[PDB]
RNA sequence: CCGA
């Protein structure tokens, strides 16, 4: 059998029970994490493992971050008083340079725990999935920054310690505003929750599989999920539990698989190493009085083959959708009450030089968020950083249509000057209007 | 147990009478709640195969009533398994849980075929399993199959293959952490950023060729033959496959 | 204060007052403040007490800035607020500073040591569990406090304080006598066990002994939760941070039997008992001794009059209260008349109504009062005499108790180990109680280490420290300098250096009670201060074969005190419905509740061992169509049958 | 209203007390049926009972007499002895 | 923990999970009317005994 | 292979503490011996202690005597505390006359033949001036914890059987050109005064050596 | 919306808006044919899914 | 005041036995005295017999290849460290073995003397090819522990005393109609095949009373 | 009012 010689956390054991749900069943899955809890519970009191007031490790990075973040705020806030910025961008960029403080902190501390102590306790909680993400231990080694008001408004504020050196009665003040955030949301936000998941009861408790085919033609077409140039669902993922309804041909033209074939996550990853889109039955596409068929729907995801006669399948996806939503309104406070921002991603030179002008690119300058102006390209073009390199210093970043430049065409750049970043989503920046 | 006299009343009473011990319910009602000897014996008897399913609220989905074959506790807790703790959502820091007995035979065998908690693995939403270690189960697999540079006793020896390692273990020979080689001639073995190239090579007599590898030492022969195999490893990685291969081939 | 709320649904609706807050005489809250003149905290006459006159006009800075003694505000720039906006000015612009920095917080906040090191949630939680406890046998002193335990206990009422200067003349375990001297003789009463609202002892202890001099405002007796004339609703235990084998999984928690056997979190609960012989028109209601169907030995504790006395051992199902009540109707059935034709059997015009022990609520008789018109009392209308129980039961810890400290790290205890088998330390003295270190960084509550140390180096010293919340006032890492140096400290006596390694400070090495190996790290040991809380496992546990039901619907009633049943809501029904299981959830809704010819059918298909039948329309549906008829609303049901409608009766 | 309990019990004890009544002679189980109402649902007097026959009173009370002494005999009828409330 | 092997090898070949619960629900009825005498044993429940005896006809 | 009793300090009688020393072992046969002694020494060592306390005009446990500083309660958490040694295996009576003023101790106490008091300074209660304090305990012998049973005019005590308080052990090697070296065992020994620890040690001893006789005999 | 406007009237007027469905209902003389689960729990009767179905 | 029961006895075919047995009733804490004290004894302190140099006519040095043989000089130390085998005698004693291809060498091809046993006969050694014949000797030696050879006449391998090769134990709990609890001793014993997991029971029982024996003065 |  396979020998797994590495380490083992919590997605590979739940691969390796997922496997096991694969040729053995249900109650050797079980009996084999039966075993594994056991084995798990013996080693972790075998080993003694333990948290200390030193076992949290600050990184002595942390004082020049903090001092290259007050001179960012305060060279913004210069620029706020000379008049060639307003102040809607000037709250913009000191949010944001909080935020990406605070990123930069959290990255440094995983940094500093990989490199001197890799059998660190805090360090073996969190990365081995036990119990803890990196925003708790970003709030007790680093620092905290910014927390969000009950109604979703952002404070003025920055938090720069954390847990171990301890808070001041100030700052005590501005995480009590977060602490009663998760409190009053956790009150009033489950009802919200509660109410969307009866309706959804309501409106599909009579979706019963009542017959085995219904015999249409119709079909679903199934993309990759994407926001952007990153995946979000791939392919075989979407593929997981369906039946198909057109045949899968390969670029030597044998055929992969027949319509109303069942697909499995090896067929999916055979299927989608080979083409982009397929064509799939759906219920949105079943031909039956008021229900579905036993074909359109595909795979019971709780048994792993295909539906049964007579399964209430409306209760189970009003269900496993309003799951989610209220437990995870009921867990909000978990995070403290802290604001959670994405950052765009930036693209830097990592010395000096200058910038290929981008060949097939029409651009626009366009006010940013932040006040510093800034050329939107409109049609996707290349980019490649000119190093000042004898033999190799080269770097190319290819665009996302959207992005913005900070780079003159030709314009010889500075050692470490900023050079490209990407916009973020609708969804991913949730933002909303106001005076 | 003063749960179960309650809850299982009426099969106690039937078993009662068909055990020739009492006659009618007035006598046995009596017995019952006089206390006896005898009522636990009838009763560890009477729940045997009976199932049970527990209840903790909110009820948010599907796994939230699951069955379970009761044993007979001293004290007033429920003793819950640690594994189906996810799927109820539920730690033991105040938490209750609601029990309910089924009473016709169309519901034992509901309760046993479709509710048992050891057939619920899978989600229903995705196809990704429920039923999987976490917390303390994670960190103590995580310990046992890590890297530790100070615990190196009796590191880079070689062993006969998976039980000498195993019986050098418990006879104190090496550490949990310490390198060891280990004849093991077959080819399912996954690392961590998989190694498939040569680094360097030794040539032998008798035209043998030592290949070697990042974790692996391959000895081969000269056109159609594999001689030996030895792979670097801890013997806790040794533990943990021992582990799920006495656990999955039975 | 921003902390201490409810979490239920009024949140932010029940607020607290703060600890140094005042309500004026046109009814505003006004906060004291120390005046700033030229950059020095003055601190020289009695606060100012500003009713929220200091927005608009005064810069007022927080008690927690660093400044040095008999002298100005130390650095160029000092956090204000001004204007309802935090800002930062010079130490001349100052005009107020808060008098201390635990001014923003109440008095159950500021009962949590090392507070700037947890989160606010967390604090939230600790307030409220230290609300929670219940007062112990043996109540002891936390090793590590604040300061605010001997005001509390002052302020709230249980203790007994001097008044005048005397020489204390008497005491005993019910009075202290004093003369006074700067009614000639001063008499305190000291209470013996009474009952509280929550059913928990109100006892009071004398401290002083006969013959020694006494100030006014000297602690004289201590009452329940307060010993030493301080608050002490914990004790403290040796913790150690490590996993057991799975035995405090999930947030439970591992102890020892030595908080059994040492009578460690032992608590008293006095339950009451109340019954009257009422009035009725088939007669009067008399308490008796002679009880029909009731044998001879379960009246041994019953006096003459048919009630218990006073120190009778009393388990469930025995009686307290003999009654009878004149029952007049007379209607046997053929089987009762056969049966008393046949063995004799004269039926009594009496039946059994006697008050008896509930299910478990074992204990000792202290007060079995009783009150009759005739004897002084008036009571209530309806109603001859009025007896009234009090039994009294000694709690020891138990499986599926909750234990909790002050940082909001609750718990349930779910195993209970030997001495011999609990991990112990390299003196050879076993661990108390093992707690998960794994709760402790994702809940990010960091202050219970500091405090489990501390306390762990002022029991190797023998002190009891008392420490004020935000400390880091004196400078960087105050907090844990002060527990690092005084580890050191406590290390360097001549036969405890095992107390202190200078390669792991907070953690030394534990053994195994098992094996005797080492466990493969240190681990970190402590003296914390748990608490042990209202919700214990005998109060939580029930269950129902068949009770009553309820009049309309005819379902089974709620509650523990009726013994009811558990509600199958409509998410359960969503539950059974994602599955199979159509005949589970058709005997849940029918010959479990509101189905009556189902219910007997059921329970005599089991008595007798045979199938049980299908079930019938539910009661509660015929109320429903009943309902809707009287709306005025022509609602039928009909039956199809070989070309043929007719209008079926659900009534039958 | 009445539990459960209550029903089951009552309908045990008049299975029981059928399967005790007959045992003994055809003609005194039937006396005992229709004195009590055991399957008529109606009580009857003596006379009544003269009248189902056609031998009178006085024969009935003597019949039933004896019907009770044979049912109040220590000897097996102990199983009815367990309902003594 | 044979009869959950049994209940899992059951379920896995019946050609569907609900026909199959209500088919072993009748033979355990069957199971506990012929068996109606005293004459048992706590360890085999009839619908115990119809798992076993499904799965033996099964193969 | 030699004991030998290394210090042994005692205090007024309410600690007797040893220190023993055991050489030559195997290497991991310390650390067997070592821990088998702590677990029979602290687990399965048989001695006396108060099971139950009858006092005049005192009913239950909440009740009080005037003239007396404690409750009953209190008393009876004095007497569990209680320190004697019973030379029988049968269940004897003591009893107590006192008369206030003054502080009544362990010394006071008319006990019989078989059963004597080990400290005789150990607090019981303070009595005031016109106080009259007459009480009767009980004394038995057991092993470990002993819980309540159900419940004349007895008030009884979850007695304690532990004489041994804590056990300590170390193993110490030996180095030197001597090879298959070989481990020395250093056992400390602390009782509250009833056993002595070489007694404690020898009780140990010979119910190891009774546990495991039987299984080299039957095999 | 959708769960208003159903074939059934016992699963509209048990979900939301009980007056207005009921007086619809009566309006139109509609009929409950009792297809669906939340009918035949309020019924009392077998759900039409599961093991209930045939 | 207890009675053992031997509760399965089972062997494979390659000379392996294993024993479970039970032990009851003891008190409460007596089962795990019991169980980690056997577990000990029998894992580390147990008298057996292994190899512990061989010599091969025709070899260079330590690390090597063996002419015609396809196994090399380590999987022959690696072959030969997995040999079960008990001897009667403190002295040294010298196993020969003589053999010639094609095919395979097994454990009974050693005409080894009567002191000592060789335990599983078809215990595979090294496998040969066209008519090249192999000459080695190899040296018996009985005692405890272990012994590692450092870097690699005759040529010291590395050498394992250990005839139980694993031993599990599990309490079980024992509630009655006394007030006392008391505990079940559940005992594995998986031995090498030399000597029965019954016998090694009462061997490492004879070593803790001796060892308990003379404190009791 | 509190607990999950
Ligand atoms: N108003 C509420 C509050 C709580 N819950 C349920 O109770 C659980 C509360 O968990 P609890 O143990 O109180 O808190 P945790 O989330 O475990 O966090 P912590 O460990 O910090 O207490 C939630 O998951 C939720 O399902 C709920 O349904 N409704
Ligand atoms: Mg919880
Ligand atoms: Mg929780
Ligand atoms: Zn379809």
């Amino acid at each position: 059998m396979t020998f797994y010689n590495y380490t083992i956390d919590k997605g590979r054991l739940k691969k390796l029970i997922a496997l096991a749900y694969r040729r053995y069943g249900s109650a050797r899955c079980s009996q084999l994490a039966d075993e594994l809890k056991e084995l798990g519970f013996r080693f972790a009191t075998k080993a003694g493992v333990s948290i200390s007031v030193d076992d949290l490790t600050i990184p002595p990075e942390k004082k020049q971050m903090l001092e290259a973040a007050e001179k960012e705020i305060r060279t913004t806030e210069e620029r706020y008083a000379r008049g060639e910025i307003t102040e809607v961008e000037r709250f913009q960029k000191v949010i944001d340079t909080w935020n990406g403080t605070s990123e930069e902190l959290k990255d440094q501390v995983v940094v500093n725990f990989r490199k001197t102590d890799p059998l660190n306790s805090v360090y073996m909680m969190a990365f081995s999935g036990a119990r803890g993400n990196m925003s708790q231990v970003r709030q007790l080694v680093g620092m905290r920054g910014l927390m969000a008001d009950p109604q979703g408004e952002i404070i003025d504020l920055p938090i720069k310690t954390n847990f171990r050196e301890g808070l001041t009665v100030t700052e005590y003040v501005i995480s009590s505003y977060g602490a009663r955030k998760g409190l009053v949301d956790t009150a009033l936000r489950t009802a919200d929750s509660g109410y969307l998941t009866r309706r959804l009861v309501d409106v599909s408790q009579d979706v019963i599989v009542r017959e085995q085919d219904c015999g249409t033609e119709r079909s679903l077409r199934v993309t990759a999920m994407t926001d952007g140039d990153q995946v979000k669902i791939s392919l075989a993922d979407r593929l997981f539990g369906r039946l198909l309804a057109k045949d899968v041909v390969g670029p030597d033209g044998e055929i992969i698989a027949k319509r109303n074939d069942e697909i499995d996550e090896a067929l999916a990853n055979r299927i989608a190493a080979v083409t982009d889109e397929v064509y799939v039955r759906s219920p949105l596409t079943c031909e039956a009085a008021r229900s579905v068929c036993q074909n359109c729907y595909g795979w019971s995801l709780a048994h792993g083959h295909k539906v049964d006669l007579g399964e209430a399948v409306g209760i189970i996806a009003a269900q496993s959708i309003g799951e989610p939503g209220t437990q995870l309104t009921m867990r909000t406070f978990h995070t403290g009450g802290v604001f959670t921002g994405e950052v765009a991603r930036q693209e830097k030179a990592p010395e000096d030089g200058t910038v290929k002008w981008g060949k097939g690119l029409s651009t626009r300058k366009v006010r940013t968020r932040h006040g510093e102006d800034a050329e939107q390209v409109e049609i996707a073009g290349d980019l490649i950083w000119k190093g000042e390199g004898k033999k190799a210093a080269t770097q190319t970043y290819s665009l996302t249509p959207g992005s913005l430049l900070f780079v003159q065409d030709g314009q010889t750049v500075t050692a470490g000057q900023l050079m490209t970043e990407i916009s973020l989503s609708k969804t991913q920046r949730s933002t909303e209007r106001a005076t | 147990r003063e749960m179960a006299i309650e809850l299982f009343q009426p099969f106690v009473i039937h078993r009662l009478i068909k055990l020739g011990i009492v006659n009618n319910i007035k006598a046995a009602k009596k017995l019952i709640l006089k206390g006896d000897p005898q009522i636990w014996s009838v009763l560890e008897e009477v729940i045997t195969g009976h199932p049970v399913m527990l209840n903790r609220a909110p009820t948010l989905h599907r796994l939230g009533i699951q069955a379970f074959e009761p044993i007979l506790v001293e004290g007033r807790a429920i003793q819950l398994h640690p594994l189906v703790c996810p799927a109820f959502n539920a730690d033991f820091d105040g938490d209750q849980m609601a029990v309910h007995v089924p009473l016709s035979l169309e519901a034992q065998c509901e309760a046993r075929l479709l509710m048992l908690a050891c057939h619920n693995v899978l989600s229903p939403a995705t196809g990704k399993p429920i039923v999987a270690p976490s917390q303390d189960m994670v960190l103590g697999c995580y310990y046992l199959t890590a890297e530790n540079p100070n615990a190196q006793k009796g590191a880079g020896r070689y062993f006969a293959g998976i039980e000498d390692a195993l019986r050098a273990y418990d006879h104190g020979q090496v550490d949990l952490h310490s390198q060891i080689w280990i004849r093991h001639l077959d080819e399912d073995v996954v690392t961590e950023k998989p190694d498939t190239e040569v680094i360097k090579t030794e040539d032998l007599g008798d035209g043998t060729v030592m290949k070697y590898y990042r974790e692996r030492k391959i000895r081969e022969g000269v056109d159609g033959e594999i001689i030996t195999q030895y792979i670097q490893t801890t013997p806790g990685r040794i533990i943990y496959n021992k582990t799920i291969a006495e656990a999955l081939v039975f | 204060c921003p902390v201490e709320t409810p979490e239920g649904p009024n949140a932010g609706l029940i607020g607290s007052l703060a600890t140094c807050a005042r309500v004026n005489d046109y009814g505003f809250i006004e906060t004291p403040y120390f005046r700033v003149e030229s950059g020095r905290v003055r601190k020289d006459l009695d606060p100012v007490y500003l009713t929220a006159d200091e927005e608009d006009d005064m810069r007022v800075a927080p008690g927690d800035i660093p400044t040095d003694e008999e002298g100005n505000i130390i650095g160029e720039s000092v956090p204000i607020r001004y204007r309802q906006e935090f800002s930062t000015t010079s130490p001349e612009q100052v005009d107020y500073v808060a008098v201390s920095p635990v001014q923003i917080i109440s008095v159950a906040t500021s009962m949590i040591p090392f507070l700037e090191h947890d989160d606010a949630n967390r604090a939230l939680m600790g307030s409220n569990m230290q609300r929670q406890a219940v007062p112990l046998l043996r109540p002891e002193r936390p090793l590590v406090g604040t300061g605010l335990e001997a005001q509390a206990a002052r302020d709230s009422g249980m203790v007994i304080v001097s008044r005048t200067h005397g020489i204390v003349t008497y005491v005993d375990a019910t009075e202290i006598r004093v003369q006074p001297h700067s009614g000639e003789e001063i008499v305190y009463p000291i209470q013996k066990y009474q009952r509280s609202n929550q059913d928990t002892c109100l006892n009071q202890r004398p401290l002083v002994y006969a013959g020694e001099d006494v100030v006014p405002g000297q602690v004289l007796a201590d009452g329940s939760a307060t010993e030493g004339g301080e608050l002490a609703l914990g004790q403290n235990i040796l913790v150690a941070y490590m996993p057991w084998e799975g035995y405090n999984y999930e947030d439970a928690i591992l102890i020892s039997e030595r908080l059994v056997y040492d009578d460690v979190y032992t608590s008293i609960h006095i339950e009451k008992f109340e019954i009257e012989a009422r009035q009725t028109k088939l007669g009067p209601e008399e308490i008796t001794r002679e009880i029909p169907n009731v044998g001879e030995d379960a009246l041994r504790n019953l006096d003459e009059h048919g009630i218990i006395r006073i120190g009778a051992w009393v388990e469930s199902g025995d009686i307290l209260v003999g009654k009878v009540t004149p029952k007049g109707e007379a209607d046997q059935p053929p089987e009762e008349k056969l049966l008393r034709a046949i063995f004799g059997e004269k039926a009594r015009d009496v039946r059994d109504n006697s008050l008896r022990v509930p299910n478990g609520e074992k204990g000792r008789v202290v007060d079995v009062r009783v009150f009759t018109r005739e004897k002084g009392d008036e009571l209530p209308p309806g109603a001859n005499m009025v007896v009234r129980i009090y039994v009294a039961q000694k709690r020891k810890i138990q499986v599926g108790d909750k234990m909790a400290g002050r940082h909001g790290n609750k718990g349930i205890i779910s195993r209970i180990l030997p001495i011999e088998d609990m991990p112990y330390l390299p003196d050879g003295r076993p661990i108390d109680i093992a707690l998960n270190p794994l709760g402790v960084p994702s809940r990010m509550n960091v202050g219970q280490v500091f405090e489990c140390l501390l306390g762990w180096a002022g029991e190797n010293l023998g002190v009891r420290f008392k420490i004020t919340p935000f400390d880091e006032m004196y400078g960087e890492e105050a907090s844990r300098d002060t527990v690092h140096g005084l580890l050191e400290e406590a290390s360097q006596r001549p036969n405890k250096d095992w107390v202190f390694n200078e390669n792991h400070p907070g953690k030394i090495q534990v053994f195994d009670g098992r094996t005797g190996e080492p466990f493969d790290r240190p681990i970190t040991v402590g003296q914390a201060y748990m608490l042990k809380l209202v919700h214990l496992v005998d109060d939580k546990i029930h269950a129902r074969s068949t009770g009553p039901y309820s009049l309309v619907t005819q379902q089974p009633l709620g509650g523990k005190a009726q013994q009811g049943g558990q509600r199958f809501g409509e998410m359960e029904v969503w539950a059974l419905e994602a599955y199979g299981a159509a005949y589970i959830l058709q005997e849940l809704l029918t010959v479990k509740s509101d189905d009556m010819q189902g219910r007997n059918e059921a329970l005599n298909a089991i008595v007798k061992g045979k199938s049980i039948p299908r079930p019938g329309t539910p009661e509660s549906f015929k109320v429903l169509m009943r309902e809707l008829q009287s709306l005025g609303l022509d609602i039928a049901a009909h039956k199809v049958q070989l070309s043929e409608d007719g209008e079926s009766a659900d009534a039958e | 209203g009445e539990t459960p309990e209550d029903e089951v019990s009552k309908n045990l004890l008049r299975e029981d007390l059928e399967n005790v009544l007959d045992t003994l002679s055809p003609r005194e189980r039937d006396v005992l049926r229709l004195r009590y109402g055991l399957d008529d649902g109606r009580m009857k007097t003596l006379e009544e009972i003269g009248q189902i026959f056609n031998v009178t009173r006085e024969r009935i009370r003597q019949i039933e007499a004896k019907a009770l002494r044979k049912l109040r005999h220590p000897n097996r009828n102990s199983i009815l002895k367990e309902y003594i409330r | 923990n044979h009869i959950i092997y049994r209940s899992e090898e059951l379920l896995g070949a019946a050609s569907n999970r609900y026909n199959i619960t209500v088919r072993v629900a009748k033979r355990a009825k069957e199971n506990r009317s012929e068996d109606f005498d005293s004459i048992d044993d706590p360890n085999m429940k009839p619908a115990i005994r119809a798992i076993i005896e499904m799965s033996d006809e099964l193969t | 292979f030699q004991i030998e009793c290394v210090e042994s300090s005692t205090r007024k009688n309410q600690q007797q503490y040893s220190k023993f020393s055991l050489e030559p072992l195997d290497r991991g046969q310390g650390t067997t011996v070592g821990n088998a002694l702590r677990r029979v020494l602290l687990s399965n060592l048989p001695g006396a202690a108060v099971t139950a306390i009858r006092i005049a005009g005192v009913n239950h446990e909440f009740a009080t005597i005037l003239g007396v500083r404690e409750d009953v309660l209190e008393i009876m958490l004095n007497m569990k505390e209680l320190v004697l040694k019973s030379y029988t295996d049968q269940p004897q009576i003591g009893r107590l006359t006192a008369i206030g003023p003054g502080t009544v101790t362990a010394a006071q106490f008319e006990v019989p033949s078989e059963v004597e008091v080990i400290d005789p300074n150990q607090y019981i209660a303070t009595l005031a001036e016109g106080a009259k304090l007459e009480m009767e305990f009980r004394v038995e012998r057991g092993v470990g914890y002993r819980v309540i049973e159900r419940g004349l005019d007895f008030l009884q005590i979850d007695s304690v059987f532990m004489p041994v308080t804590k056990v300590n052990y170390t193993v110490e090697d030996i180095r030197a050109d001597g090879m298959s070296p070989k481990d020395r065992l250093i056992l400390d020994i602390w009782t509250n005064g009833s056993i002595q620890p070489r007694e404690a040690l020898s009780e140990a001893s010979d119910i190891i050596a009774n546990l495991f006789i039987p299984l080299k005999d039957l095999n | 919306k959708a769960s208003l406007n159903t074939d059934s009237f016992i699963s509209a007027a048990s979900f939301q808006e009980t007056t207005r469905v009921l007086t619809e209902a009566a309006i139109e003389g509609k009929s409950d044919w009792l297809r669906g689960l939340k009918e035949n729990v309020i019924i009392g009767r077998l759900i039409p899914a599961g093991t209930g179905f045939s």
